[PDB]
RNA sequence: AUUGGGCGUAAAGCAAGCGCAGGCGGAUUGAAAAGUCUGGUGUUAAAGGCAGCUGCUUAACAGUUGUAUGCAUUGGAAAC
RNA sequence: GGCGAAGGCGAAAACUUAGGCCAUUACUGACGCUUAGGCUUGAAAGUGUGGGGAGCAAAUAGGAUUAGAUACCCUAGUAGUCCACACCGUAAACGAUAGAUACUAGCUGUCGGGGCGAUCCCCUCGGUAGUGAAGUUAACACAUUAAGUAUCUCGCCUGG
RNA sequence: GGUGCAUGGUUGUCGUCAGCUCGUGUCGUGAGAUGUUGGGUUAAGUCCCGCAACGAGCGCAACCCUUAUCGUUAGUUACA
């Protein structure tokens, strides 16, 4: 989960 | 097992139906033994108008029945064609002993008068309902008036014979270590070609201010 | 600089002999006091990797929870830090069913709102008796779950000292796959939390300058003044 | 969604007295696409624990793969000695399963396999068999990233 | 139950040990290729298994075609 | 806590002996393990051969009392109980837990060697437990000393 | 007239006892457990503390009527 959604 | 509900909080804290009074062992008892047989029959055959109760006042030699009715349409139907037998049986079940002068009221809020849905629920008991709809049914037909907690039991048999099924109902507020609850109760036996079917419905009014002595 | 290793001179060893073989690859080898060092390298890369990360993730306004439930010394400061800044923070245990459901917390800060606007409202007009029960319960359940009343969705990173003293809550985190900082001491599992930091709490400097530093993060992610980001000035603070 | 009960067991407490039945109900829900949920509820009303362990299904439901609706290899599940036989079939021959097998597969949204269940074939034990059989179950391109060399295998 | 079982608490390890025949197999080199598979030929019948076709005024019945593992002989394999 | 493959085992003095660990740069260089059968050992109790009569105690009997008694409480008392020899060849002989082989996190114990060195602190090599990880068993729990992982070996089991 | 294991209601009853539960979550592969469990505090599941428990119902305490103190409308056939 490296980026953000 | 317990004392009933409506002969506990009815009659010091809750307004009476029944309010008459007049010199005893002379012609009160008369009075005593018709009442509740008039108020009986209302019931028996009086279904259609859904009638909640009738408050007698019986003083010196005359009645007055106060008529409260969900829907009085019954009653009235067309051109007063109802009326005119209304008027004539309760003659004749009351004589010429006194007055009649019956009146129409529409009453408010009967839903929390559980007398009618003991009504309905013996309807739908003498009609084969299957008994989880007829529940559900009651508990859609509370909610939509927006009611407390209520409480719908039987006794008896479950559309069967020899009684093998357990059952067990406590629902909603039914506070009893106050008593500003103002929760009523009714009970009706409907009869089936089985035997007979014990409806038992508590409802909770809801707590008002000033309570605890009889209005 | 960030992470830097001047406050690094007391900031090894928590437990002696109570480790977990798994999590060796973050530490250095040992000395005779038996205390777990921690290799100041790794613990610099893996510091900068979650601070960009939660920066990054916290400049979109993802949700963000503090848990610190330590003795006096470090839940005082997050006490503190969480009441000058407007952030979201549980300094007391968790008892489950909270962060599972969504719908668990919206009627639970419904009821904290309609008590609240109650006493705002009353002034004793009804007996003395009720207004200081329900004064009481609302300090009670504020006491722990009072200090996040500002989110609307779901969290999205955790802050834990030290997961096995949290379990429950790990647990409670353990269901999403959302990730979760913690400064793992020497007997935590690198699978059940996403963000590894190698870091100690048996000295005040090394846990007092992690959480000041995680807050200065989210403070800066909310568009804030810089307080700590590359400052030299290695703040004293002892246990007490 | 089918919402097909599988399972309904007459369970009961003892007291010194009478005894207190909680009689449960077991069900799935499957929209035959790829996601498939069991919920139990034990109550005291079948219509409640019908309406109880769709809902807690409905919110259980886990994904699994659709790829021409079977798998693509050989796989023998296992579940407490309780083993089910996975081996893929073709197209247009007919499912040779148990009903709860063949449910199973049918809300699941899949093809004829060759099947057998042998072992312990507890309802519950059935639903452990095959969750074993199904989850193993990987994506050939993936197995083959997951090598040094590409094969599609 | 060689695919296709277990032996603590459901029945399932003789009280234990020496222990022969025998069973299993520590790494490598040479050969035979002994076992193995392959390659050629032959042995493997009639009916009948398998599939194409055929007369069965489709159908039971039967017939043609090739075809079922396996064995003898001959050249190899070094992996076992 | 130990010895020995399992029995079983402690006052001392001596007689002969194995097994047991460690390192082994020294030695043959495959001589390894298991193994139907056969063989050896094999608790306690019992049988026959003489001491035996310290105690205990079977056979019992007495009193007590059981609506109850070849028992219960206590006493008088019998082969045996101990010693040397032949016939036990038997059991919860159970770790309810086959043996052997090699491997598999981590923490707290014990001792002998090895050292540092006062034993003491430490760790290495072996026997020896507990907490506890994965994994597994329905679970119990086992848990690198498995009831784990796999191979060899026989034996056993298929409802009572 | 029989039919109260065909029955409705009714009764004393454990007991005026505090136990019995609804939903949600966690854990079990299920019977289920966590509340219902422990230290205090009460007649008491009343509450606190610690606390995978969380909110809620049920019985409970307050809402009924005499009694003590006083005020008040208040009068005989009461006081006199």
């Amino acid at each position: 989960m490296g980026n953000f959604d | 097992q317990k004392v009933n509900s409506n002969g506990l909080r009815f009659g010091i804290n809750k307004n009476w139906i029944s309010r008459w009074t007049a010199n005893s062992h002379a012609q009160t008892a008369k009075w005593l033994i018709e009442d509740e047989k008039i108020r009986n029959l209302f019931f028996v055959n009086y279904r259609n108008a859904q009638v909640s109760n009738v408050e007698i006042e019986r003083t010196q030699a005359t009645v007055d029945v106060f008529v409260y009715a969900a829907q009085p349409a019954f009653l009235i139907g067309s051109e007063n064609k109802n009326i005119q037998k209304i008027t004539k049986q309760i003659k004749q079940i009351i004589g010429r002993t006194t007055n009649l002068d019956l009146t129409i009221n529409e009453i408010g809020s009967p839903m929390l008068s559980a007398r009618i849905i003991a009504r309905d629920l013996a309807n739908a008991i003498e009609a084969r309902v299957p008994l989880r709809t007829a529940m559900r049914q009651s508990l859609i037909k509370v909610l939509k008036a927006g009611a407390n907690g209520i409480k719908v039991l039987v006794s008896g048999r479950l559309n069967g014979a020899e009684i093998a099924r357990d059952k067990m109902y406590i629902e909603g507020n039914m506070p009893l270590s106050t008593l500003r609850a103002d929760i009523d109760y009714a009970l009706e036996k409907a009869q089936t070609t089985y035997g007979v079917i014990g409806v038992k419905v508590w409802i909770n009014r809801g707590m008002i201010y000033t309570k605890g002595l009889n209005r | 600089s960030l992470a830097k290793l001047g406050e690094m001179r007391t900031h090894v060893g928590m437990v002696k002999r109570y480790w977990n073989p798994k999590m060796g690859f973050f530490i250095e080898p040992e000395r005779k006091h038996n205390n777990d060092h921690f290799v100041l390298e790794l613990q610099r890369q893996s510091l900068q990797t979650a601070y960009n990360y939660v920066k990054e993730v916290a400049q979109n306004n993802g949700q963000i929870l503090f848990v610190g439930t330590k003795n006096d010394y470090v839940k005082k400061l997050v006490n503190n830090i969480a009441k000058r800044v407007d952030v979201a923070f549980i300094t007391q245990r968790w008892l489950g069913g909270t962060l599972t459901n969504f719908k668990t917390l919206s009627i639970s800060i419904n009821k904290l709102n309609k008590l609240v606007e109650k006493q705002a409202e009353n002034a004793a007009d009804l007996t003395k008796k009720e207004n200081l029960m329900l004064s009481r319960e609302i300090e009670r359940l504020e006491k722990f779950f009072g200090g996040v009343k500002s989110l609307k969705r779901l969290p999205n990173l955790l802050i834990v000292d030290d997961p096995v003293y949290e379990k429950n809550a790990v647990a409670e985190a353990n269901i999403l796959r959302i990730p979760v900082v913690a400064l793992c001491n020497t007997n935590t599992n690198p699978e059940l939390v996403d963000f590894i930091i190698p870091a100690n709490n048996h000295q005040p400097q090394s846990t007092c300058l992690l959480m000041n530093l995680l807050a200065d993060a989210v403070a800066e992610a909310k568009a804030m003044p810089t307080m700590f980001a590359y400052k030299p000035d290695e703040e004293i603070q002892i246990e007490i | 969604f089918e919402e097909r009960i599988v399972k309904l067991k007459r369970i009961s407490k003892t007291t010194k007295g009478g005894r207190n039945m909680r009689f449960s109900v077991l069900v799935v829900v499957g929209n035959r696409k790829g996601k498939i949920g069991y919920g139990i509820a034990k109550a005291l009303e079948v219509p409640n624990a019908i309406k109880k362990a769709i809902k807690a299904a409905h919110n259980s439901l886990h994904t699994i793969e659709i790829h021409k609706g079977s798998i693509y290899h050989e796989v023998i599940g296992r579940s407490g000695a309780s083993r089910v036989l996975l081996k893929p079939a073709p197209q247009g021959t007919g499912i040779i399963a148990g009903g709860a097998i063949r449910a199973i597969i049918e809300l699941a949204g899949y093809s004829d396999i060759y099947t057998k269940n042998l072992g312990r074939n507890t309802p519950i034990n059935m639903i452990h068999a095959t969750m074993d059989g199904i989850l193993k179950q990987l994506s050939p391109r993936r197995v083959a990233i997951l090598r040094n060399k590409n094969l599609n295998e």
